[PDB]
């Protein structure tokens, strides 16, 4: 796609900034990120696995860290941004992060619905049959 | 003193399939003292002694780290031993993985053509590297090269050029007699350091 | 897959229970659910479109209705449940609703991480390079 | 009275490509009064008069609703007219779509075989239906049939059987002379009502 090789190196370089801090503190030697995770990544549940993992680090792992060891707080943060950044480019290149891509048709419609205010709730409900049909059609494409 | 001291530091210095472990000697080291090197594969809580005794300050762990490029790396450690006594283990600060491998090129070929020089970058073909495990195989994309050219006769100055392939072309101005080149490989996606190559002239 | 033909009929039957109430109140005659929406459904962003639409009805459309016209509140609700139901069977049959399917590898890992407590934050951060690698691998599969 | 009354109700009654609109007459209707039928395609704010005047209580809108099975349906309406005056329009309560189409079978064939009866359900082949637009084409899956069998001679009682195909088989006990069948189609995925077929005997 665009510039993903550099996005990786950025992420990596940001990591080398805190690599020695952490790998010196982790005295257990079992693998947390089992190959199993790699498999999901290779499977249809791949997109969701990758999103859950990015979310995991960004919401659980990193924050908890920055607020456990201030020394590298800014460094942990710099890495986190490199991750958010990489996330954007991924869904901006379809193929990679679609499961985080919100349908444009749905947005337009939700707008039209709100621009109809109370008249909209009836229009929506009245076209529910049309909805089931699309649902139905969709399935067919499987 | 009571117990024997530990190696101050233990770290790796590797090229493509040239995984050498290194360490700094303990102070006041007697001749009769040596070191025990042990290996840990990440994902398996269990160390393995590789050398019971080594009267050196380094060890070639390649034979036992042949899976580096398909694994999650290793942990290496050393402890001094003298007689029946030994020191604490000193493990490497970080986990050894492909990230700590210093990129290098096998060699460089220079050809005289139409009105230019053609360079062919030959990647490292270490003898112990598994048959299937090739450099291009491990690093399949984004292999780039920083190129240094020096004219001769002439002072010791170089022209820097950047190439995206194992083959590059340098137009000739004519007037220059001999040219010498050196190459520095990298991988756009990785931050691995790279080793400048040895002078190569026509 | 299992029993989706009946799940449709259930949804439809639930709709016929409120069809005349609504289609009598909607005096405008433009199409809210454009064919555009159908297209997304036919595209890779299909799963996300369908999820956003189910969400839309369940959170915006229906609730707002039940709380605007109590008469059919229970009827609107009965239909809503038929939708939730249909949603479950859809992601329980992969092929259809994967974008709502949370990775099992990720769950297991988040557990191991929490079962490591403070020792876990270091293990996670220390294996960040391993993470980038998987990310990297994943991309390759595109 | 001042103005002319409106048709109390307006509704559809359709079979596969037999989309007939219906309505109840206004009260005290003079002979000189008729009705104007107008069509609305859902997704286009604009009505179209189909008949300026109809001295009936129904109209065949099939010719103009041929897209029913590929569209989001229509809205139909009627207004009485007498002389230069007319009533308010009375539009159908719901939007006419394939959901309001009553399923029916074209016919049924019965064959005497080995030691049973073989039934062949022939689906509706309305003459006006587009060439590509076939019943199996519109309803491609989940077509099922409720089957009623009556022996003759015998009282007026039936045996009910359920079939997932256009062809079914009924084992014979022998003793029975003639058999008559009727069929009721449906689509497992839809709630469309179905029309029982006409008696079919051997």
């Amino acid at each position: 796609c665009d510039n993903f090789p550099q996005m990786l190196r950025d992420l990596r370089d940001a990591f080398s900034r805190v690599k020695t801090f952490f790998q010196t503190k982790d005295e257990v030697d079992n693998l947390l990120l089992k190959e199993s995770l790699l498999e999901d990544f290779k499977g249809y549940l791949g997109c969701q696995a990758l999103s859950e993992m990015i979310q995991f680090y960004l919401e659980e792992v990193m924050p908890q860290a920055e607020n456990q060891d201030p020394e590298i707080k800014d460094h942990v943060n710099s890495l986190g941004e490199n991750l958010k950044t990489l996330r954007l480019r991924l869904r901006r290149c379809h193929r990679f992060l679609p499961c985080e891509n919100k349908s444009k048709a749905v947005e337009q419609i939700k707008n039209a619905f709100n621009k109809l205010q109370e008249k909209g709730i009836y229009k929506a409900m009245s076209e529910f049959d049309i909805f089931i049909n699309y649902i139905e059609a969709y399935m067919t494409i499987k | 003193g009571t117990e024997l001291p530990s190696p101050p530091s233990v770290w790796f210095e590797a090229e493509f399939f040239h995984h050498i472990l290194h360490w700094t000697p303990i102070p006041q080291q007697s001749e009769s003292t040596c070191y025990e090197v042990a290996l840990l594969r990440y994902g398996i809580e269990s160390w393995n002694s590789i050398s019971q005794c080594s009267q050196t300050l380094s060890y070639d762990l390649t034979a036992v780290t042949l899976d580096l490029y398909h694994s999650n790396g290793y942990r290496a450690r050393v402890r001094a031993v003298d007689g029946s006594r030994h020191s604490q283990w000193t493990v490497t600060n970080t986990r050894f993985s492909v990230d700590e491998v210093t990129l290098t090129v096998g060699s460089v070929n220079l050809e005289i053509h139409n009105g230019f020089i053609l360079g062919k970058i030959q990647l490292p073909r270490p003898k112990m590297a598994p048959a299937q495990d090739t450099y291009e195989s491990i690093f399949s994309h984004f292999r780039e090269y920083e190129i240094a050219i020096r004219k001769v006769p002439g002072q010791f100055t170089f022209t820097h050029k950047k190439v995206k392939h194992e083959q590059f072309s340098l137009l000739t101005s004519g007037e220059v007699g001999e040219f010498c080149v050196q190459v520095k490989p990298s991988v756009a996606s990785r931050s691995n350091k790279g080793m400048w190559s040895k002078e190569e002239c026509i």
